[PDB]
């Protein structure tokens, strides 16, 4: 199977939800890494969706797909998607799923780790 | 929180189908992949909302939609077509087993055509095979 998808909780700041699409076998290529990403509780909305592509072969260009107009919401998957993107040179695509209760100003608060615990995540999923 | 998934290839070198799809309180993300590969995406919105009963029958059973290009070709006809029936698919089978869904899929599964019926029907099997 050339693509798989993986559930993921990432723990110990609030504690995250993750749903990623992913290639099996990975160098830098064809197969695009999907991304749903938003803060766990214990429905939700999605806010945002971006997506992101190495434009040459460093330049990512990106564009959201679904838009937001809350610029905390929009910053966050737009950086997702981008460094994403940069960091595994493939296409990317990020949604932003939004808590019912979700107040956005903790994506401002938390937004340099929710991104890093990300790409950790991505890393090791990819080896 | 839930993902919905189900890997099949396509009928009868058997390239590989994958069908994922989040579901959400606004709309449902769905993807298509092909080998993998995912180049496309559109919003699949409703459009609003003697004597005869059939003219309640129509208007009960008018289901059209808009079909918005985000990614790839906006000028295919067989997406609008596609689109269209997943999302009466989602509409009057899935849901149960408001309405907006975004598909990001890869354009390589679709007088131009080539077995397009079949094919549709398949990917449809697939995706309430999936429960959507």
């Amino acid at each position: 199977m050339l693509v798989k998808t993986i559930s993921r909780t990432i723990e110990s700041q609030p504690t995250l939800d993750v749903i990623a699409t992913l290639p099996a076998d990975d160098r830098s290529k064809k197969i695009p890494i999907s991304l749903v990403v938003g803060f766990k509780q214990e429905s939700s909305s999605l806010s945002c969706y971006y997506y992101a592509i190495p434009l040459m072969r460093s330049n990512v260009v990106g564009i959201p797909l679904l838009d937001t107009k809350d610029d905390r919401i929009r910053d966050m998957a737009r950086h997702m998607a981008t460094i994403i993107s940069e960091r595994f040179n493939r296409p990317c695509y990020v949604t932003w799923s939004s808590l019912p209760s979700e107040d956005p100003s903790m994506l401002v608060a938390n937004h340099l780790y929710i991104l890093k615990k990300c790409l950790d995540l991505l890393k090791t999923e990819l080896g | 929180m839930i993902s919905y998934e189900f890997q099949t290839h396509l009928p009868k070198e058997n390239k590989e189908l994958y069908v994922q799809a989040t579901h959400f309180n606004n709309t449902i993300l769905l993807q298509i992949r092909l080998n993998g590969e995912m180049d496309s995406t559109y919003e699949v919105s409703s459009k609003g909302l003697y004597d005869d009963e059939e003219e309640e029958f129509v208007r009960d059973h008018l289901s059209d939609y808009q079909v918005v290009t985000k990614l790839g070709d906006s000028a295919d006809p067989k997406v609008p077509v596609v689109c269209v029936q997943i999302a009466e698919l989602y509409r009057r089978v899935i849901l149960p087993e408001q309405f907006s869904l975004l598909i990001s899929m890869s354009s390589k599964i679709w007088s131009a055509d080539d077995n397009d019926f079949g094919k549709l029907v398949f990917v449809l099997k697939c995706i309430k095979d999936m429960y959507a």
